């Protein structure tokens, strides 16, 4: 199958037009918030689950942001 | 001035005795140099491209196949063979299949089949690259005097000139009349780095898509498409677009991925745009060091007479411009050859003048006119020329200004890196521990770090400042937390 | 017999008396279906299809952009319209751009702009989503007779009879001459799930492409593409295809992003085909239960002579058929209508015939008969017909059949779920307390992971692994390894 | 941007013919496999970190396999 | 009797309770099997064969190039390229030369240069592999009645007969004159595995070399050289034989390896060697299992008187056999049908007889002398012939005739394998259990260590004894030592 | 037999061109870790076992060298 790469952000700059806006934080964001609401159950599960075997506030956050970062990329 | 139709407006300053300035000049950019007894000037890079470019290799997006065969042979009686499959400009598989009495053989087993098909590109979907040779490409720089007169955007300035320097351009002198002599000197191979640069043209016919664009060599160079040079008559890697079915007993399917251009164009996103006019390429970004040479500039009537105070009339009233700037325009009736007085006061202090003129000595002309551009300071203001009046509020304040002037530089930094400590520098101890420093840390993370990507860099920089929390001794534990703290401020500001 | 043919067969047996099996047809498979003193029978299911299905939301792949316009007003006046942007078919973006008298306006600052365009969908870029009605749903089942004839995968086979079954019309009886008659039920509810598979057409007359996919319906909703409803002329959302470019002063740029169908195909790479022949819209996968119904089944020339024994002549050797069986085709000479004798001799044992036949009591008759095949029990055999005689070395061994058999087991499980335990039960306790079971539990992990991918399936396996292998009790540490264990268990085997 | 997602692989099954082989056990493996023999460097020296930094054998094994198979990213 | 003329021979006897037995035939061997109730007979494995068998792949040893051509570009340009790429028969490579103003390249650098020549082989070069197919496999069998006459190893024996097994063949009757008849069943397919050998043709035309080559199939597969199937026209891989040279500036250099039939006949160093005749190909090494009945068959001139005891004369004296036995030759001139008064006597006891004949009952008749063999006890004896007499010395022992039959068993079982414990074999539970534990113990160390050399054999060997020696508390390490030691003593004995 | 050596490689030197590359560390090299990677299994076999019942880390170094070293040609 043919697999193009998303060229790299940083390498070129300039003033004139871009073609596109690159990807960002916020679109990454945006885009966990659309996997979300299809699968929230899971969500739910994932986030009960955690919440409750763990003893550290700050772990439990931390194990949190890195789940939903994975979630939906595969 | 052209300098008023655009944001990212400079303003360099020099001294009495300042022989000369280095400039940056960037594409979407100019600067106005003011000197403390010399006329302003404006400069700008107005195009940096080349004529028929050389080609590099061609990809296809959009196989078109042709005249199938296929062919298969028994579970004994050896692999399968067929002609085309040692020609050129075919794509061929072969593989094993289930055989048995229900077709026409002597045993039940894998037996082998093999199938072909001519490859082509259609007729308007290949994308084809060019890349420029520093030895033939060209910058056009401009150079306005700065009169008094204005001009619209879509309109030619009777004043300004050109210099369109080559590898082979020597320091160059533009007359511009009664103003004087202005040099130039521009270093080609200063600017873009034209050994990663490749100019992707796409299809130039097509109405609502952009006629090219600058990609990156590294990223050009693999890509999982068919591929050729110019002068070739057949594709390789014709396979990457060709797809086989699971075969039959004496029959298996040829499969077509179709049109790839939308895959394409969206890998391209961050790319910037650049252009094509007939034999011409054209950058739409980039940027260029030189010097530019004030010594023989003069000043206009200086030697004329005063306007008279009377017989002034407003032609359009001052107004505020886009750079914290008044802008103005007047007519005059009488003998016309002379100079304007022109000044203003703080309101409830006549005795001091605050006006800094952009436009050193203004004169009206026999056929002149009246622009003026003044700087003024925060507060309620008096304009007078002659005895014309007119009140002016200026907005903004003091703390404003040293704010936006550093932002600025920030921005500039971010867009041209270690150049930036070359622009408007008189040279010095400032400029070259900061070049230095700035091109010796700059190499060593985009070395690290270079084509890593924003989010993977952040992720990364989250890991260095847990792992130096996680470091046991708490000195190179926080030296440790620094650096990542440090990565993670430097790419997400970037 | 045809199921010869495939690389796909299975066998099953009815026990001692038992009057009627109940299977589960694959499309794309067989079953041969055997029981003491009752002519063998190949069943199977052969098509899926409805005429003319009904529509569901189509969507597009290429936008047409026409009538581009633009209107724009100064830094201080209202904001622009168009009368295009109260209309339907077009797609239009709002923004602010720089102005000043370089450009015509009276003041310096935030002007307003406006651009709109028509969109309409390319000829031949559309892709139509169907649903099937199960009020109209057809399915074909086809059986056919162990006569002592073969004929080849192109060839008409005289006994071959067709039963087409609705949700209307679940029972049928088939006549089949001398052999009797065979009853046949399935009921079409059991079969595939239709509420939740889409067919998706593209275009059919594009060669080398298959002519349908077999989308699910979850899946096929969430498409962020142009779509409408058959008949209506405006698309809604148009803007997914349609994007804008940074304004200038006073003109704005309208960008295409090209034929999404490169991308489209390539999302749907893991999807079954699907086929259309023209009203006929067909399935290549799915699957039906039936009850076979055999008391009304007989045998045929059981009372003829044996055949004289010399007269016998091979017309194909004997040969492995790779289901472990051998097949032969025997020619004869003397009085026609008459019995076969074969049989076949195990090494080392007393003359026993051991040989178990799929084709009962084989004959020859007028311009027919000849074809058999037979089961032999591993190790070193001979084989008998009449004086004529050859030998036959039975690879493998009976715990390798055994394991043969279990892994077919185990893979028709994983493809058809719960409906397997169906498949060849004289019905009870056993197949129904496992359907029972298989149900209830599967119902739940669908629930809880329908839809989630493989790789954060076997992720979660993992966490859940290790999370109770570190549980601070046992009762919980137990039932988090077991849910971990469950979901890696069942991903690494679908 | 339109993003078309990838379909779900173990939804809709059968025996017919498959479009094209879906992303599954083997291909990734073939990947990680393949991206281990592409960066032996950085592979080698992110293994005997984890090993040497974390304590036990379980927790190495599990650490070491989730930035496996996450390596490609 | 050619069981004399033989370096190697075994002798079997059928108790009298018994009236068939089990062979394993040897091609090169040769049997005497015997009972006291029934004429003796020499039974051997005459040839192994097959009629134009299938030929499986063809080599190629001796590379003819021709009609080089080669292209080159400069830096700045796209690689060269040559029509030959894209055909049949040609090998190519491409390359980067060192280039500059000294070869007319206009700029300094790496340019590209590309290379190809037609490949071929010579007339007689090539090596041909051939297979067998197991329904078309000829054993031949032969079996001589030890008539109790004698002819030369040149020279053709009346009483001689042959049976031709194949697939088609079941137990076959011989008919041998006044003797009767004995019966034959071989089971084709038990003897050498026809899935692993294939027999390699080099020339037949070479003075001094052998014909034909047996060699393994996994090593036939893997001789990495050009290689074609019959009727293909261009080679597969000629780049295993052209090599190409580093490039000068616009030349590149086309070598030759040359011959390989030097390096192919050393390699085979160890195995078989095949024989070919006209059509036919023979093996020369093979054995298969047969069963032998000896009822029907019977004494020939039980009724003759006794033969005139003064009148005999040698014609041969007594020598001593190979075989641990002794031969002679008489001449009589009485009334010719009469039997021959044998006997011989141990110089300790004049009353007991003592000879054991293989001949079973001697006679003159009108045509054929007597020859005889017989077995006496080690020491010394005398033979008498009627009043004729002579005198021996026996050597040996009983305890060395034991152990001399179990020095032939081993070496038979070294040789053969698991068909060993068949030779003579009458059921049984030592012959049954000896068969199963080598199946099953053989089968598992060559699933291990099949292919591997002795050398790395041995060095395993001496490792797991060291390492077992090394090895921690627990008693195991005894057991891998004891491993450790197996496979040192497996691979030794051998 | 006829059983010609192979000529030494490190007693001739020269700029002019080579008949063809003889053996050399980074060859043998390069096959040690193409055999590995054709015999992945075997490979971890040699190294567990070794690594469970050698306790010092230089002869377990040792060992591993001569036995990768020697298992191209074995
Ligand atoms: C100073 C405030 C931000 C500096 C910054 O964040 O600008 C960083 C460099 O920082 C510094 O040198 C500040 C340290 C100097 C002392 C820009 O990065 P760069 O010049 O490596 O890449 C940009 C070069 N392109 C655009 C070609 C990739
Ligand atoms: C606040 C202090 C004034 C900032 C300023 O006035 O410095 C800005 C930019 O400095 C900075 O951001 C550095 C941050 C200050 C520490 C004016 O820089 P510029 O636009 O003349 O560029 C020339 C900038 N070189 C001369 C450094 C290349
Ligand atoms: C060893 C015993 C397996 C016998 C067999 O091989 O039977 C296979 C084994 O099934 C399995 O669940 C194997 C699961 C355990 C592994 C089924 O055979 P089947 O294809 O008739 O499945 C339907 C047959 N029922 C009606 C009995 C389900
Ligand atoms: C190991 C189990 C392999 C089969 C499998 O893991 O299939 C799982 C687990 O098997 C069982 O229930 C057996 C356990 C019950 C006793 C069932 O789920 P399923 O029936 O959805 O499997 C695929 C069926 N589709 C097509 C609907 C996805
Ligand atoms: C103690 C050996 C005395 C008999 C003998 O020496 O037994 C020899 C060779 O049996 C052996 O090798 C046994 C030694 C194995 C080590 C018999 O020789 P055979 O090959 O005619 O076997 C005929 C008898 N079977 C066919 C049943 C073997
Ligand atoms: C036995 C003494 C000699 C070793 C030997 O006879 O080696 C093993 C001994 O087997 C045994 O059961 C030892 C007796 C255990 C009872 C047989 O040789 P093999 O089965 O490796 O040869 C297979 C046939 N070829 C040579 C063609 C591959």
């Amino acid at each position: 199958s043919v697999l193009i790469p998303s060229h790299a952000q940083g390498e070129l700059t300039g003033r004139g037009h871009k073609w596109l806006e690159g990807d960002s934080l916020r679109t990454h964001l945006t885009r966990v918030e659309g996997w979300v609401w299809k699968n929230k159950l899971l969500a739910l599960a994932m986030v009960t689950v955690v919440w409750l075997t763990l003893e550290s506030v700050v772990t439990r956050v931390a194990v949190l942001v890195v789940l939903l970062c994975l979630a939906p990329v595969y | 001035s052209r300098c008023t139709h655009l944001e990212n407006r400079d303003f360099v300053t020099g001294t009495q005795g300042t022989t000369r300035v280095t400039l940056v000049l960037e594409l979407g950019g100019c600067v106005t140099i003011t000197a403390e007894g010399k006329p302003s000037m404006d400069v700008w890079l107005d195009a940096i491209y080349q004529e028929n470019p050389a080609k590099t290799r061609e990809y296809c997006l959009h196989a078109k196949l042709s005249d199938t065969k296929v062919a298969a042979r028994c579970p004994t009686m050896g692999p399968a063979t067929l002609a085309e499959e040692h020609q050129g400009g075919t794509v061929c598989k072969r593989d094993q299949s289930d055989r048995g009495w229900g077709n026409h053989c002597g045993l039940f087993g894998k037996g082998s089949i093999v199938a072909c098909v001519k490859a082509a590109c259609e007729a308007k979907k290949k994308a084809t690259g060019h890349v420029y040779d520093a030895n033939k490409i060209v910058y056009t720089v401009k150079v306005e005097p700065h009169t008094g007169d204005y001009v619209a955007a879509n309109e030619t300035h009777s004043g300004r000139k050109t210099a369109s320097f080559t590898v082979s351009s020597e320091k160059t002198i533009l007359t511009m009349g009664e103003y004087g002599d202005v040099s130039l000197l521009c270093r080609v191979a200063s600017g873009v780095d034209l050994a990663q640069t490749v100019i992707l043209e796409l299809d130039k016919t097509v109405e609502h898509l952009p006629t090219a664009w600058q990609v990156h060599r590294d990223w050009f160079n693999d890509l999982a498409l068919p591929w050729k040079h110019e002068g070739a008559q057949n594709w390789n890697n014709a396979e990457r677009l060709v797809e086989f079915g699971a075969p039959h007993a004496v029959k298996m399917d040829v499969y077509n991925l179709g049109d790839q251009t939308g895959v394409l164009l969206k890998a391209l996103a961050g790319v910037p745009v650049a252009h094509i006019e007939g034999t011409k390429y054209h950058l739409k970004s980039g940027h260029v060091t030189c010097e530019v040479g004030l010594e023989k500039l003069k000043m206009k009537g200086l030697t004329y007479t005063m306007c008279d105070k009377t017989k002034f009339t407003w032609k359009r009233a001052p107004t505020d411009s886009g750079h914290d700037t008044v802008v103005m325009e007047v007519t005059f009736s009488g003998t016309k050859p002379c100079r304007i007085p022109v000044r203003a006061v703080a309101h409830g202090s006549p005795d001091v003048n605050v006006a800094m003129l952009i436009t050193p000595n203004p004169t009206i002309e026999n056929n002149g006119g009246g622009f003026i551009e003044m700087q003024l300071p925060p507060g309620d203001n008096i304009i007078y020329v002659g005895e014309l009046s007119h009140q002016w509020f200026q907005k903004g304040s003091s703390i404003g200004r040293v704010f936006q002037k550093t932002k600025k530089g920030i921005e500039r930094l971010t867009v041209i890196g270690e150049h930036a400590w070359d622009f408007g520098s008189a040279g010095g101890f400032l400029s070259s521990i900061g070049k230095a420093v700035h091109t010796v840390l700059g190499g060593a993370f985009n070395s690290i770090f270079g084509g890593v990507g924003f989010l993977p860099k952040l992720l990364l920089g989250v890991a260095l400042a847990w792992l130096g929390l996680n470091m046991r001794n708490p000195t190179m534990s926080m030296s440790f937390l620094l650096a990542g703290g440090l990565v993670l401020a430097m790419t997400l500001g970037v």
